[PDB]
RNA sequence: UUUCCGGUGGCCAUAGUGGAAGGGAAACACCCGGUCCCAUUCCGAACCCGGUCGUUAAGCCUUCCAACGCUGAUGGUACUGCACGAGGGAUCGUGUGGGAGAGUAAGACGCUGCCGGAAU
RNA sequence: GUCACUCAACGGAUAAAAGGUACCCCGGGAUAACAGGCUGAUCUUGCCCGAGCGCUCAUAGCGACGGCAUGGUUUGGCAC
RNA sequence: GUCGCCUCCUAAAGGGUAACGGAGGCGCCCAAAGGUUCCCUCAGCCUGGUUGGUAAUCAGGUGGUGAGUGUAAGUGCACAA
RNA sequence: UUCUCCCCGAAAUGCAUUUAGGUGCAGCGUUGCGUGGUUCUUGUUGGAGGUAGAGCACUGGAUGGUCUAGGGGGCUUAUCGGCUUACCGAAAUCAGCCAAACUCCGAAUGCUGGCAAGUGUAGCGUGGCAGUGAGACGGCGGGUGAUAAGCUUCGUCGUCGAGAGGGAAACAGCCCAGAUCAUCAGCUAAGGCCCCUAAGUGGUGACUCAGUGGGAAAGGAUGUGGAGUUGCGUAGACAACCAGGAGGUUGGCUUGGAAGCAGCCAUCCUUGAAAGAGUGCGUAAUAGCUCACUGGUCAAGUGAUUCCGCGCCGAUAAUGUAGCG
């Protein structure tokens, strides 16, 4: 469900994220060759998924959300570092090697930047 | 009451074959509703000419292979500089039911010399019944003088014809002469 | 007696598209001379400094929307 | 006389004069009319003559309207002087005229004198016209 | 497998705008802090960080409303390629092909892919 | 590699250039003056409408505003 | 009066198309008004507010392009150019 | 600028020019060599568009209505405040409109690809030799000009140029049709068939009576045929012909006279089977003559009104009919 145009009546915060999320879009793409990864931060989770914008599917993805990782006991940066090392290890599973990173609207820094580095110490080209 | 048209089936179409039946002297026509395919006739002009003389009439379409139904002319073209219909657009209509038309607005009022009633509007869409259709609705201003004006929400329409069109709009000015 | 204030134009640009749709091209062959974009380039297609819109792979040249653009797509060759 | 208040360009094209009456074959405010049976060009001075004709036949009461505009300048060649030097100037105001347009409406008026004032008016216009009404 | 919901695309109003009613299990969100990375051309409003208590009031979600907007035939008309014809002239008509725009009936309170969630 | 031209008459005759000819001299009707031809804006001669003026009385006689043409003799347009 | 260049119209929905046809511009400017990266959304309108007025700055509401673009015009650009 | 025949066969455009009647390059001709369906036509299939038309979303122009900020005029009288706002009025809004340089829209054609079929021998490359670079008119779409020109300048097709033959009275540019030669054969095209003049004073049905045909406008007209719509009509219509065609009332501002007739108005009432403060003619001013309306002998159709076909007037220069040859 995408319809180019901000949602007229959404919260202020939201709208900002949304149009900051399209100008990073406007020349993130992801292709079979360099998938992107999208991280969505919300305040209790981070969910990434890594996505062939081409045919428009998600190869592989983690989250906190994972059963494994709810009771690791640590602080939000620790938990997305955790992420980024499981969508590391999955990608390197699918043979994905080389992404391009969305950051979703968000500013590169803390959780998001977090995960990205361990994402790339897990192996991932980006 | 129920004015009665022959009409007989219609194939062929575009601006050669509307030329020809008009040369012929009838006058094609579209018949479409709510519950059917539009159906293309060809009526007889001289019998179109007399039916379309009064506005909003109900007419009976009788075509020799079908039955007889009832339809409204909702769109009739006509030529601008000749009377001629060109065209007419037939709406059916469900007997007992309910349908949105256009009747005339006139004055039957006098006043002062110094002014002169005048109508904003020439028709005025009233949500009536089939078998009552208003020919006219009437507008008295007598004795009103000055710069009265009259908008479409206070009228004396007929029973069981309702207002569908706006009614914070004039219909009906008097004021004084084109000094 | 008169004079005008005109008479001067500037010389014919010769813009518009140079390729239509399904026509085969080049890799770098010239798809559309234009002012502005009013085709945005679209997949295998570039945008140069006068917004020629210009092949960036061979295939055949097609015009579509992409998102809420009209733009110019260049599908590679079967 | 009816001139524009301004234009954006005073030097125009010949209007077309091909086809019939875009719009306004109808009458929209009084009660009778003229409608021209035939296309041509409406200056401002017959608009003025047959609106003065209309109104002082009709006296002091029913309106008259006007639905046509002379809003288009036609210029002038600077007379005596040989073909060139660029177009000339604004001369004459007209309003393009095709057939079935209602040129002028009237209101408030019998019907025998509506129609000889609006015969007073056609005898000044530059093309043919007729005597309209709502069927009575 | 299904239902519901959160993300991320595609079509880019048949999706919008406005009104009404209802909902939160996970989730989203507002919310609570600013000690720490970081931040305000002032402001922990925002960005960022730390929490998930509180709250479904709003975002979001579900149902309903053609009301504004949007979508929209058929037929006819304008125009028109070709071939002719008529007027003193503006210009007009016909044959044979194509054929709108406006308007009319109507449609419509979105559609569809992938991933995740909680339950089945 | 870069510089020096309002070479602006901007594909840029010379680095360097204004006038007079009724004293004039040596292809074009491709091009003007005269006449003819076309056209008819202008001119001209009529005509339609009838506001008004004519004690009264539109039309004895006049004709405002507008409209439609004739003639080709006026000034022009065209350059056959 | 004009002569080179640019934009629009004429130009008859590719391109091209003449007249002493209709409109305007150019002979620059900017060390940022270039590059890149991140962030932002205007004009107008309504309401409240010291000086303060239609209009300075501030607040709330509304408002999708009608503002803006070094410079003409067109094509673009609110995903912002 | 001098002999012949055979084959093909232009251009009068673009660009540049101390250039505009010159010239270079390109376009178009021919020819050698090479390459061979690449050209072209039609169908089919796909593209970009913003013209015609249309529309009013935008930008301008605009009519009327509603409504109104705000300006003007007054007074009570003003520092207000009120009555006014019967005046003006941006904006907004409703309805009808206008646009080469407006567009929410949007053709037909044209252009350009794929495919298929058809096709003269078309297309392309590269050499030799050119000529041309003053165009004309007609159809269609436009600019300049005045809705002008056999005008001027473009787009496009045609002919002429460089094209004989047939038609157009004659008549480069219009229509038909592209002449290899011969023929004392036939069929046709455009156009024609009374005679000039080849073929019908053709057949059948309508219309015209103006010599319209065989020039023209606004406008005007009981011309004439046909098709409607509609009022009245043997309760007896329209004409024609005998009686009532008038009281109150010389209705009022006029004007020595407006009594029914100078101009402007409420556009009434009555003795009654019948009538208008009143329509023509008359008239200093009233008189009166005479009509719609009422009886009757007669009485079968009249009175409007619209549209269509063909005609009429408007119509009008100078050597001689003289605008069918
Ligand atoms: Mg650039
Ligand atoms: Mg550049
Ligand atoms: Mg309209
Ligand atoms: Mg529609
Ligand atoms: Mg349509
Ligand atoms: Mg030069
Ligand atoms: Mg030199
Ligand atoms: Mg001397
Ligand atoms: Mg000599
Ligand atoms: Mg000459
Ligand atoms: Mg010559
Ligand atoms: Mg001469
Ligand atoms: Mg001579
Ligand atoms: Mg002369
Ligand atoms: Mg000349
Ligand atoms: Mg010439
Ligand atoms: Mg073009
Ligand atoms: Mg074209
Ligand atoms: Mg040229
Ligand atoms: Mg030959
Ligand atoms: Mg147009
Ligand atoms: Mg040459
Ligand atoms: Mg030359
Ligand atoms: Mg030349
Ligand atoms: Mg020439
Ligand atoms: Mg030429
Ligand atoms: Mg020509
Ligand atoms: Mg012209
Ligand atoms: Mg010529
Ligand atoms: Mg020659
Ligand atoms: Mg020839
Ligand atoms: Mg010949
Ligand atoms: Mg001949
Ligand atoms: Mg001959
Ligand atoms: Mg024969
Ligand atoms: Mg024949
Ligand atoms: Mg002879
Ligand atoms: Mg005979
Ligand atoms: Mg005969
Ligand atoms: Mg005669
Ligand atoms: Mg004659
Ligand atoms: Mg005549
Ligand atoms: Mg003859």
């Amino acid at each position: 469900a995408s319809t180019l145009t901000v949602r007229k009546s959404l919260s202020d915060r939201a709208k900002a994220r949304a149009r900051r999320q399209a100008r990073g879009r406007k020349k993130i793409f992801g292709t079979v060759e360099r998938p992107r990864m999208v991280v969505t931060r919300s305040s209790k989770h981070v969910f990434v998924q890594v996505i062939d914008d081409v045919a428009g599917n998600t190869l592989v993805s983690a989250s906190t959300m994972e059963a494994e990782l709810r009771e690791m006991s640590g602080d939000k940066t620790a938990k997305a570092a955790r992420v980024g090392t499981i969508i590391g290890e999955r990608a390197k599973a699918a043979g994905i090697t080389k992404v391009v990173f969305d950051k979703a609207g968000n500013q590169y820094h803390g959780r998001i930047a977090a995960l990205a580095d361990a994402a790339r110490e897990a192996g991932l080209d980006f | 009451d129920i004015i009665h048209l022959k009409a007989e089936q219609r194939t062929e179409f575009g601006k050669g074959a509307a030329r020809r039946i008009r040369r012929d002297d009838k006058v094609p026509a579209v018949m479409y509703g709510h519950d059917h395919d539009p159906i293309h006739v060809t009526l007889d002009g001289h019998a179109t000419l007399l039916a379309l003389r009064t506005e909003n009439p109900l007419l009976s379409i009788e075509i020799e292979g079908q039955k007889p139904m009832l339809a409204l002319p909702k769109d009739v073209q006509r030529d601008v500089l000749k009377g001629f219909v060109r065209h007419v657009d037939l709406l059916t209509v469900r007997r007992g039911e309910k349908v949105d038309v256009n009747v005339a607005l006139r004055i039957t009022g006098e006043s002062a010399p110094g002014t002169i009633a005048m109508t904003e509007f020439n028709e005025i869409e009233v949500q009536a019944d089939l078998l009552n259709i208003p020919e006219v609705i009437e507008i008295d201003v007598t004795g009103l003088e000055a710069g009265t004006t009259i908008y479409l929400g206070d009228l004396k329409l007929p029973e069981g014809t309702s207002l569908l069109g706006d009614a914070e709009d004039v219909a009906a000015t008097v004021a004084f002469p084109e000094t | 007696a008169s004079s005008s204030r005109n008479g001067r134009d500037s010389n014919a640009q010769r813009l518009g598209v140079k390729r239509f749709g399904g026509q085969l091209v080049n890799a770098g062959e010239i798809i559309v001379r234009q002012r502005g974009t009013h085709f945005h380039p679209g997949d295998g297609v570039g945008r140069g400094g006068d917004d020629t819109l210009f092949a960036l792979r061979d295939g055949n040249v097609e015009f579509g929307t992409r998102r809420g653009r009209r733009v110019v797509n260049v599908t590679p060759v079967e | 006389m009816l001139i524009p208040r301004r234009v954006k360009y005073r030097k125009q094209h010949h209007p077309k004069r091909t086809g019939a009456a875009k719009g306004g074959t109808q009458l929209a405010f009084g009660d009778y009319g003229i409608q021209a049976t035939e296309g041509g060009y409406l200056t401002n001075r017959q608009i003025e003559a047959a609106r003065i004709a209309m109104t002082r036949y009709i006296k002091r009461g029913g309106k008259v309207w006007i639905n046509v505009y002379p809003d288009r300048p036609m210029t002038k060649h600077p007379a005596e002087s040989r073909m060139g030097s660029g177009k000339g100037t604004p001369e004459w105001w007209i309003a393009n005229i095709k057939p079935g347009r209602v040129l002028f409406e009237l209101s408030g008026v019998p019907e025998d004198v509506a129609r000889e004032a609006m015969r007073l008016a056609i005898h000044k216009l530059p093309m043919k016209a007729r005597f309209i009404s709502r069927e009575g």
